[PDB]
């Protein structure tokens, strides 16, 4: 064997390249050697199964990542439920000897993804990775429990990790509240924080100006901050110029800010803004996405230009006059990489024009609900931006519809790698790897590949996403023609027993797809359940080695094995707000 | 040549290992796309030992991922025929490796 002759250093650089965890676990297989070149060279694990059970807990010595990096505790099972929790004395001796036995098996853990229904969890997992623990995520899709202090949820970590710099609150459910006495409480552990996610599981009104302020005052080393806000400016506690200022002078080493409203004029003034970037040199990365509209943005454009020569990627919703040809706003900042525009209502063909010759750097391209752009706009910019631009995404536009929308992308049809449309019915997409469909319900698939999207040889995945006939189906079978096709996403949770209908037309057709791997399924919403038909329909997926639908099934789910030859990662995910138990 | 400078065995000499098949195919990656990696499998192992040898960290890079590349998508016995390997398990140790792997999400 001329690879076992190599060094065994070699053999584990070797496997340090292999990144897919099915051919991972295969090598492992392959010789005992091989397993030890696997063991110590793999970078993360989503640990699958319940690690309660004396299963986990009595494996080998050698099951073992040295250097393991990111460990992914929040999809172990039951999903959801309490892990390591203390909710008498004979529990903590139990939930020690686990976190213990984790620690054995991942003793090298700086980001940790975990499942934390109460403190406790954390109190108990942190001691054995403090000292090396640097991003920690935390999920929870399941309410806040009430009887908690405030900060309660994060107060374990601040006062152990002594080496985390980002914290992940993105999809875990708390009040602003928790986050707000947590951050301020602890100046040792906040002052050193690099990176914050506040998304808080997208479940909240949004983080008001009298949070903001207190947050970014004690976190003078952020540069990354994901933040949902009040923007609203008929409260008077809602994040304005004066929240932005203090955030900037706050956090005067921000490089990536993004932050969004929760779905009239906001209380973010173009003057506001000017002197907002003119304190943020190093900003690589904005967000402003808003309901409420911020009016004639071009000259705060111009100033982003002027004083953040490093921007890169510019995500900007409700902003108004961001480019208007008589170069001008947008269309200076040479330097963009990606440019996404939701509700701009003024932005012309000759504002893409103007930004196919300013932009020149740009790879992704985006509008949402900007209703004067035509075909000819979209023509002109994805033949100007030829050498570079390889995602678009054309969302909601009222003169855009999908025929013409991808006639118009022709220019770069062989070259674009990830599209998003939206479907609306008034040659080879050589390179198109990723695809997202945007449906209204009662709405049909099929003609989306006459109106284009004949043929896609490298499409893996697709998304789709719902916003009628009796013997109508939605047409699923149709992407059979697509050849590599693996990975499919089909959310109907806001498409709408009763719903058996509906789940039937959506789903038939389903079995067609020869080569589907992984679907994420969400039926749709009044605890969300599939019905019988949708179970059928997709125990007939032969193909599939994955599957995670996010609600339940009281239909038994060692059916799904028994009829699915090669089905292997299965779960039941309630990840939305709120979760059952 | 000059190129010299992008081996550290050379930076750090301010070659009685390598042969001259693999030396001319390291001195010709040095011309500073992946259609040099068309090379067959004795002569690629043999590129990565001179590379290492070398201390060419670029050049490690790419053939450890060919290698990388090599392996994934393969069944564990289409692993040990692509690399002339003896699975080296018995079936109670390889049972213990198959279960082992189930703890992890593919």
């Amino acid at each position: 064997s001329a690879i076992l002759d190599l060094p065994e250093p070699l053999l584990l650089h070797i496997l340090s390249f292999l990144t897919d965890v099915r051919s991972r676990h295969r090598a492992a297989l392959a010789c005992g050697r091989m397993r030890a070149a696997e063991r110590a060279t793999r970078s993360e694990l989503s640990l699958r199964g319940d690690p309660r059970s004396p299963g986990f807990l009595f494996l080998s010595h050698a099951f073992r990542f040295p250097a393991l990096e990111h460990l992914d505790l929040s999809l172990v099972s039951p999903w959801g439920h309490p892990l390591l929790s203390s909710v008498p004395e004979a529990i903590s001796e139990q939930n020690a000897f686990i976190a213990a036995r984790l620690a054995g098996c991942f003793p090298a853990v700086t980001s940790l993804a975990v499942y934390c229904r109460d403190p406790t969890t954390l109190a108990n997992l942190t001691p054995h990775w403090q000292a090396s623990l640097r991003r920690v995520k935390l999920v929870r899709w399941h309410q806040r429990p009430p009887t908690l202090p405030d900060g309660a949820d994060l107060e374990p970590l601040l006062e152990t990790c002594a080496a985390l710099r980002e914290l992940d609150l993105s999809e875990f459910y708390c009040w602003t509240e928790d986050v707000v006495r947590a951050l301020t409480t602890h100046p040792s552990a906040t002052a050193a924080l690099t990176h914050l996610d506040l998304g808080l599981a997208a479940a909240t009104d949004g983080f008001k100006s009298s949070e903001l302020g207190p947050i970014a005052a004690s976190c003078p080393n952020l540069r990354k901050l994901v933040a949902p806000c009040l923007f609203n400016p008929r409260f008077s506690d809602c994040v304005g110029d004066d929240a932005l200022l203090s955030l900037a002078t706050s956090c005067p080493r921000l490089t990536v800010l993004r932050l969004s409203e929760p779905f009239e004029e906001a209380a973010i003034t173009v003057a506001g803004l000017v002197a907002f970037f003119a304190a943020l040199p190093a900003l690589e990365d904005f967000t402003m996405d808003l309901q409420h509209n911020v009016l004639e943005a071009a000259p705060a454009m111009e100033a982003l230009a002027r004083r953040c020569p490093r921007i890169k990627f510019l995500t900007l919703g409700s902003f108004q006059g961001l480019c208007k040809a008589s170069l001008d706003g947008v269309a200076v900042c040479g330097g963009l990489e990606s440019l996404y525009m939701k509700n701009c209502q003024d932005l012309t063909d000759a504002s893409l024009a103007a930004i196919g010759r300013g932009c020149r750097r740009l790879a992704k391209f985006g509008i949402h609900g900007c209703d004067l752009v035509t075909s000819a706009g979209i023509r002109r910019l994805a033949f100007t931006l030829r050498p570079t631009l390889k995602e678009v995404t054309v969302l909601h536009c009222r003169l855009l519809h999908t025929a013409e929308c991808l006639t118009a992308l022709s220019p770069i049809r062989d070259r674009i790698e990830s599209l998003e449309i939206n479907c609306v019915w008034n040659g080879s997409w050589e390179m198109l790897r990723s695809l997202s469909l945007w449906f209204s319900a009662g709405q049909l698939l099929s003609p989306l590949i006459s109106a284009g999207l004949d043929s896609c040889p490298v499409l893996e995945e697709i998304s789709i996403k719902v916003e009628p006939a009796p013997r109508t189906i939605f047409g699923l079978s149709d992407l059979a023609g697509f050849p590599v096709l693996a990975k499919m996403k089909l959310d109907l949770s806001e498409a709408v027993m009763d719903l058996s209908l509906w789940e039937r037309f959506y789903l038939h057709g389903i079995e067609s797809l020869q080569t589907l791997y992984e679907l994420d399924y969400w039926p749709p919403q009044d605890h969300r359940s599939l019905t019988l038909p949708a179970v059928g329909l997709i125990q007939r997926c032969v193909g599939l080695r994955k599957l995670f639908i996010h609600g339940t099934t009281h239909e038994h789910f060692m059916t799904f094995f028994l009829s699915i030859p090669n089905l292997r990662d299965m779960q039941l995910r309630e990840d939305y707000y709120p979760a059952p138990e | 040549v000059e190129v010299a400078l992008e081996s550290q065995t050379i930076a750090h000499m301010v070659l009685p290992n390598v042969t001259s098949k693999i030396l001319a195919k390291v001195i010709e990656y040095c011309k500073r796309d992946a259609d040099f990696m068309k090379i067959d499998q004795a002569t690629l192992f043999e590129l990565i030992l001179a590379a290492n040898y070398l201390n060419i960290k670029n050049l490690l890079d790419l053939t450890c991922q060919t290698v990388a590349d090599m392996i994934k998508g393969k069944t564990p016995e289409e692993i040990r025929t692509t690399f002339n390997i003896k699975n080296d398990f018995t079936p109670e140790e390889e049972e213990e490796v198959r279960r082992e792997n189930q703890w992890a999400f593919e």
